[PDB]
């Protein structure tokens, strides 16, 4: 076992587009440039992290295959690719390999250096080949060889007899170069170097002298903290849920629900209801919530009127009986219980109100039975012409139809975070963790930051601040009740400074508005990004791979604060000189006067005139589609 | 490639500011010296030269108009808001030392070579007989100044003085570059504010979006933020190319103003004060 | 005021068996991840053990695992730990640590506010 | 996890530095106790700078790189004591003490 | 560069699911499909509308040096100019245009 | 001509069932409403801008 | 547990049993079964997948029967106190509601 | 088309990502696609007043 460096190698075609002259980039599991691979001379198994990069430069046919899978063992499914002189067969099996195969003790069918990719994702198995004649430091890519749809798990592999290279793969974003014949000639990892980050920006594989604006480096967060209040009682939905019998629309019952941990995903076991209807959430998400109050709203109506419990709604449910706010925050279950609240001969316990004077505001019950006055006449309190019983019998029976049977309605309104949360979710709390770069989860409020003990005054009722973008600086913890602000993890703006790609391949790294002793030196790819890593302190913030002298030069590279770069073998700073030194010799009674002239030719070059463009708006935003056409002529 | 425009963009502008500054300014390849006798046939420059005593080595002309008009931001190592939501300062290529330097410079050249070194060589010269040129040029004759040199250079220290004077007492005389600088802010604070709105979403904050809603709604609602802070984005980065503009036709007439005012005379009318132009003085600001 | 005491500690000879009593008090019992660090004379501190609030995890050090056993009464506010056969190298001071609020948990902000008096135990 | 720290440290009455070393120090969360002459250790710097109510404004904490720093300022005759750093590992759920630092 | 970006901005799918008509016509019924051609002639009319914007821009820019141009054909071809850096660095003699 | 293709950008519908909002508010219930409204909003808010 | 076949969902079905991707693309076609799959007393022949130890990858299959270790006890292969079988029957009975 | 597509490639894109050249399911060979012929037309008039 020994390592190696791969140079340019692993490089396939990320799709079956043909594409010539171009310059296209891309994201995909691609082998890193100049990568750590392990040479492998010849017996454990080698794992299958995010694919494999499989090398072979043995003149003899010793290689035979690959065996891939996750235990190697009759338990689970294990793939097999063998080859011979005639014929290349892939199996996929349940074999019983042996410990060092060369193969086995007892579905799918199929049918100079070597270089082959092995992925295994979206359910499809995907190998790419070449074979270049003589790693070497060239550049050749990897045509597609074959695609196996078997869709089998892989996190284990080992080859089958003889030396050879293996490396793995890693998400990468590629910057590919395809010539006139399509082929792929040349790559750039865009993750490499500060060079190649900047020839990405620019989608160029050259790029000019000068200084540019690439990305901003960012600290990633260490740890993930979640911060809930201290509650231990369950919420009392199955009281709502498995009620024996249910409230009228008209007198809509209201149940309080608070100090408690709410699991909705154990509502589905209390009612046989099909599906959630929320608004301004997620069923999906309910458990992930907390919330200073629940309500939870009981009552039965017809199945033609489940549409009227939503905002916005009219109609005698919504306008007399039960009305929701159109910003309306929460969820509604309607189920059928005509088993339950159906009778034969009419079940005329449940009413709704027929008749009121005023539309009801949001959340307002009314149980008065006065007499309705529909005409001018009072009704003095008795029922008779023009003066009618508020309330109607719905009179469910089992014979009638979907839309006539009786519904339970369960109505549960949340009320967002704005004072202490007393509902929340099964979500476990950790340690509250300070002064560091961390992933914070506050009653639901999520964010990424550093988190310190602040000196705001914050009053008893406050339990959170905003800052100009409205956005979370400050926070009360939901348990200790102290008050920590939130900072932003430490970032800022990276510019590259080059000679151009034509002179040297050397750059120097400014940190703009950075101090020197702030610029992150994380020795993990996950602590910091970008992945690659590379001193002297300017107004403009840190550079790094550029040497300060004392001399001064006219600007070659603008840094700032008077501050330029240049290539003199390696790249220095310095101070820009202004001009040549001079001293007028100024006296009383002395003159100058010139004895010669000389005529003196200048080139002053102005632009006049740009090129005249016309654009077509229908070939542009359509492009001979007619029903494109329609739609945009809707635009004015 | 929105964003790309974005960038490309503001950074045309950034650098079409130090091309402006380096317009105005870096007029002169030769950094030239006053001679240490600071006599010129009664003609007091001490409110213009520079002051040794000053770390700065700024004029007292110079000093009042730093202290007069005050900076959101040099863009060194509501501003927190802007940083931490990507909008950040970049400072300018020539600091305020190197521009008062280069004023430095043309002070002295103008002092003790008149036009000359605009044209070439700078070319000593009693700076009396310079006054006398310029005599000449609006039509005097020399003699005019040569019998009254001491009630021009009376007349002269006392309009200094008194430019002096009213540059400290004016409310408002610096305005232009204070309305620049404000206006700048401005700018820079509304596209902050901006990211309070919701644009028709559920929620300003994409954190509440993300844990309220599941994947599909979750990217019908950060559609339309993306939508509305990508238009507040590119209305910012209009008005800033618009404002660049006539940044760019201001320096051009300061560059212009100092060729034809500073580095010679000029005949045309108003161009170089109200009455017939003698002569001006280039301070930084 | 939150308060520790520690009882039990003494003289025992080498492979026998002891146990240590650390009692609390102004706090919320339960909700705390108790530790017991012992300390020996002339040397720096080592922590030994760890019981969590609701006493359904326990945390052994391992160069006391096996022989050590933490245990928790909530309903007394006490916790106690029980070692057996004891090394000679186990003689040391023993405190019982309480973590603040916030901290409570055994976790990666985990630390200790407060600490007991301690008793020392001789093997 | 091994936290390293030195043996003793010796500074003029009236800018003591202590310093625990481990190996990606910095992503961890190190607290430092003081105990003095037959008495409980003491908390007195919690997440690397948090200082608790009470303790003299002379203490003062830092964790970068692959170091953390205890900087004691106007070091007084009664801050003479035994020093010690603490994290909790992560790989192991182990609560890691330093070796130990008397000045 | 403006007509090389307006034209890579045809394949920016903002926000629907294909950035091409056809493939949105043939995989969505009228309904559905509206709504995906509604997006996409959103992104492409701003598009549109920040390249007009830059070109007219760009057209006032070069209609100032256009100017400054004329000005100086004007005062240092058809004459001798006074004004000092306007026609050369020195005392300004003549001038001679060239086409470009 | 500025002006009055401001005026005239008002009759565009910018994909939304009506260019008039009270046909909208009468034809549709606030939550549809909401939406075409928010369409009408964002035409009429880029003709101004234009 | 219909309304958990769709892309962006989770719950038990979606996060052990079957998760679809985001950009998932294609139909889900779901009809009722009461009278083919449900029998009187419970069919419990079929059974979901109620415990795992991370949520599915999309289009991901898990077969295993192992026991769930819920607590920090190991199990050693023996069902009992904080360690339950992975697999929980339906149960299905004509009687139930349509959800 | 005189493209020389790869066995497994069954269509070209240009640069607006649309399909410029395509596979025939059955013959395949490699066609490529123009579009259609086009053109801006312009109107000179005298005016009608003349
Ligand atoms: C989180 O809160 C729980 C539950 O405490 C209850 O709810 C809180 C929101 C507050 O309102 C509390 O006042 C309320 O009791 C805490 O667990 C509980 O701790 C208390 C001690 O404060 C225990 O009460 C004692 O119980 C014993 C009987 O064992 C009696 O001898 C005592 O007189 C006293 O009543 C209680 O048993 C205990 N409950 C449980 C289920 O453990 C918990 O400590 C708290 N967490 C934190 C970190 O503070
Ligand atoms: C003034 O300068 C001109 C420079 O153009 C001098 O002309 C040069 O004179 C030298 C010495 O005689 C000759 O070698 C060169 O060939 C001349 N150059 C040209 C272009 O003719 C001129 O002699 C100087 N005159 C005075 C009086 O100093
Ligand atoms: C030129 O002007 C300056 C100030 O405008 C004169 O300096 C003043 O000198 C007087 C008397 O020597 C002092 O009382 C003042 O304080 C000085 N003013 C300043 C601002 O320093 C200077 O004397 C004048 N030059 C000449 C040659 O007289
Ligand atoms: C490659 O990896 C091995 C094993 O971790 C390591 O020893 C070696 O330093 C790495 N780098 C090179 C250039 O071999
Ligand atoms: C290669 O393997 C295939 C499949 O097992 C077999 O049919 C064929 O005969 C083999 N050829 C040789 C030359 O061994
Ligand atoms: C493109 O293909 C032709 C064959 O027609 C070949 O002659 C030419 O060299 C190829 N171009 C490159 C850059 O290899
Ligand atoms: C409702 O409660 C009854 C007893 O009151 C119980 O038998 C039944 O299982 C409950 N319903 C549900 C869905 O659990
Ligand atoms: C950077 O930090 C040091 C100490 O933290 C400070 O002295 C220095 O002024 C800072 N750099 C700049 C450019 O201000
Ligand atoms: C110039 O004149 C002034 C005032 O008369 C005098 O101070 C100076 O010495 C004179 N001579 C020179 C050589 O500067």
């Amino acid at each position: 076992q020994s390592y190696t460096n791969s140079f340019t190698r692993g490089v396939y075609y990320p799709d079956k587009v043909f594409r010539s002259s171009v310059l296209h980039s891309t994201q995909d599991l691609f082998l890193p440039f100049f990568s750590n691979v392990t040479w492998f001379h010849a017996n454990p198994v080698l794992p299958f992290n995010d694919g494999v990069y499989f090398a072979s430069t043995e003149k003899s046919n010793i290689i035979r295959g690959w065996i891939f899978g996750t235990t190697l063992d009759s338990k689970t499914q294990s793939l097999l690719i063998v080859n011979n002189a005639t014929n290349v067969v892939i199996k996929v099996c349940e074999f019983q390999f042996c410990n060092d195969p060369f193969v086995y003790s007892s579905e799918y069918v199929s049918q100079n250096l070597r270089e082959f990719v092995f992925k295994n994702i979206d359910g499809y198995f995907k190998i790419y080949s070449k074979h270049t004649p003589i790693l070497p430091q060239g550049f050749s890519a990897l045509e597609p060889l074959v695609d196996l749809p078997i869709g089998i798990n892989i996190t284990r592999f080992q080859t089958l007899l003889a030396a050879y290279y293996v490396g793995y793969l890693q998400p990468r974003t590629f910057l590919l170069k395809y010539n006139e014949n399509g082929t792929i000639t040349d790559a750039v990892d865009c993750a490499l170097d500060p060079l190649s980050e900047t020839k990405c920006t620019l989608k160029s594989f050259t790029v000019e002298k000068g200084i540019y604006q690439t990305s901003n480096f960012r600290v990633q967060p260490t740890e993930s903290i979640v911060r809930f209040p201290n509650i231990t009682n369950l919420c009392p939905f199955d009281e709502v849920f498995n009620a024996t019998t249910f409230a009228s629309v008209y007198a809509w019952n209201r149940k309080r629900i608070s100090n408690c941990v709410a699991d909705y995903s154990v509502l589905y076991n209390f009612a046989p209801f099909f599906a959630f209807k929320c608004y301004g959430v997620s069923p999906t998400k309910l458990n992930d919530l907390c919330f200073t109050n629940v309500y939870a709203d009981s009552f039965v109506i017809r199945g033609n009127e489940v549409s009227q419990i939503a905002p916005g709604q009219t109609g005698n449910i919504a306008d007399y009986n039960y009305k929701l706010p159109d910003d309306f925050t929460g969820c509604v279950i309607a189920w059928n219980s005509n088993k339950l609240d159906s009778t034969v001969g009419g079940n005329y316990n449940y009413r709704y109100r027929l008749f009121r004077k005023s539309k009801l505001k949001p959340f307002e019950r009314d149980i008065s039975t006065e007499i309705y006055q529909a005409g001018n006449k009072p009704c003095n309190g008795v029922a008779g012409v023009n003066c009618y019983f508020p309330l109607q019998s719905y009179g469910f029976r089992p014979t009638y139809g979907v839309g006539h049977q009786p519904y339970r309605v369960v109505v549960l309104s949340f009320e967002l975070l704005h004072a202490p949360a007393t509902v929340c979710g099964p979500k476990k709390s950790t340690n509250l963790v300070k002064n560091k770069c961390v992933n914070f989860n506050f009653n639901g409020l999520t964010g990424t930051g550093v988190l310190t003990e602040s000196n705001k005054k914050f009053l008893p009722f406050q339990q959170f601040g905003r800052d100009i973008a409205d956005t979370t600086d400050a926070v009360r913890d939901p348990q200790t009740l102290e008050i920590l602000d939130i900072t932003p993890c430490s970032f800022g703006g990276v510019s590259v400074i080059t000679p151009g790609t034509n002179t040297s391949n050397q750059v120097a790294v400014l940190y703009q508005g950075v101090n020197c002793t702030e610029v992150p030196v994380a020795i993990h790819a996950d602590q910091l990004t970008p992945t690659w890593r590379v001193v002297f302190q300017t107004r403009a913030g840190c550079l790094i791979g550029a040497e300060y002298v004392n001399n001064s030069y006219e600007c070659d590279i603008p840094i700032g604060a008077g501050i330029c770069a240049s290539y003199q073998q390696s790249i220095i700073a310095y101070t820009m000189s202004l001009g040549a030194e001079n001293s007028v010799a100024y006296s009383n009674n002395s003159i100058a006067i010139p004895t010669n002239f000389t005529i003196s030719v200048t080139t002053e070059i102005l632009p006049v005139s740009m090129t005249k463009t016309s654009v077509d708006c229908t070939m542009y935003i359509c492009g001979d589609s007619t029903e494109c056409s329609n739609l945009l002529l809707q635009y004015g | 490639s929105f964003c790309t425009q974005l960038k490309r963009a503001l950074t045309g502008i950034a650098v079409e500011q130090d091309k402006n500054t380096q317009e105005v300014f870096a007029q002169v390849k030769q950094i030239y010296k006053t001679p240490p006798i600071k006599y010129f046939g009664g003609f007091n420059f001490s409110q213009i030269l520079p002051d040794p005593s000053k770390p700065s080595k700024r004029s007292p002309i110079e000093d009042l108009l730093f202290n007069k008009v005050t900076l959101a931001d040099a863009g060194f190592i509501l501003i927190c808001a802007q940083k931490f939501n990507g909008l950040t300062v970049l400072p300018p290529l020539l600091t305020d030392e190197m521009i008062a330097q280069y004023t430095s410079a043309l002070l002295a050249g103008t002092i003790t070579s008149g036009w000359t070194f605009g044209a070439g060589p700078a070319l000593q010269i009693p700076f009396p007989m310079q006054m006398a040129y310029r005599f000449n040029g609006i039509g005097v004759t020399q003699n005019v100044l040569y019998e009254n040199q001491k009630l021009i250079a009376n007349q002269f220290n006392s309009a200094i003085g008194k430019i002096q004077d009213s540059l400290s007492s004016t409310p408002s005389a610096l305005g232009k570059l204070q309305d620049v600088v404000n206006h700048n802010a401005q700018a820079l604070n509304t596209l902050v504010k901006q990211l309070s709105s919701k644009f028709g979403a559920i929620s300003s904050v994409l954190n509440d979006i993300l844990s309220r809603l599941d994947p599909p709604e979750a990217e019908v609602q950060i559609d339309r933020l993306i939508t509305g802070r990508l238009q507040s984005l590119q209305t910012y980065v209009t008005q800033q190319l618009i404002r660049a503009a006539e940044i760019r036709a201001s320096a051009n007439l300061a560059a212009t103003k100092m060729s034809e005012c500073v580095l010679g005379q000029s005949k045309r009318v108003d161009f170089c004060g109200k009455g017939y132009h003698l002569m001006s003085f280039p301070q930084s600001a | 005021e939150v308060q520790l005491l520690e009882s039990g500690g003494g003289l025992v000879q080498p492979g026998g068996s002891l146990r240590l009593s650390c009692a609390a008090s102004g706090f919320s019992f339960s909700g705390y991840a108790l530790s017991w660090v012992r300390q020996t004379p002339g040397k720096g501190l080592e922590w030994v053990s760890s019981i969590s609030g609701s006493a359904d995890s326990t945390y052994y050090a391992d160069s006391v695992k096996g022989r050590f056993t933490i245990s928790r009464d909530n309903s007394k506010n006490t916790f106690y730990l029980q070692m057996s056969s004891l090394r000679a190298d186990d003689t040391a001071i023993y405190y019982c640590a309480k973590p603040p609020l916030g901290s409570n948990l055994f976790a990666v902000g985990y630390h200790f506010d407060y600490w007991g008096q301690g008793t020392l135990v001789t093997v | 996890y091994v936290l390293t720290q030195p043996p003793s440290v010796s500074v003029a009455p009236g800018t003591a530095r202590v310093t625990c070393g481990a190996n990606n120090i910095g992503s961890e969360s190190v607290h430092w106790y003081q105990q003095k002459a037959g008495q409980a250790p003491v908390l007195v710097i919690y997440y690397d700078r948090g200082r608790p109510s009470g303790i003299p404004e002379r203490f003062s904490g830092s964790n970068s790189g692959n170091t953390a720093t205890l900087t004691i300022s106007r070091v007084e005759a009664g801050d003479e004591a035994e020093y010690y750093c603490q994290v909790w590992d992560k790989s192991s759920d182990h609560v890691v003490f330093g070796g130990g630092t008397k000045l």
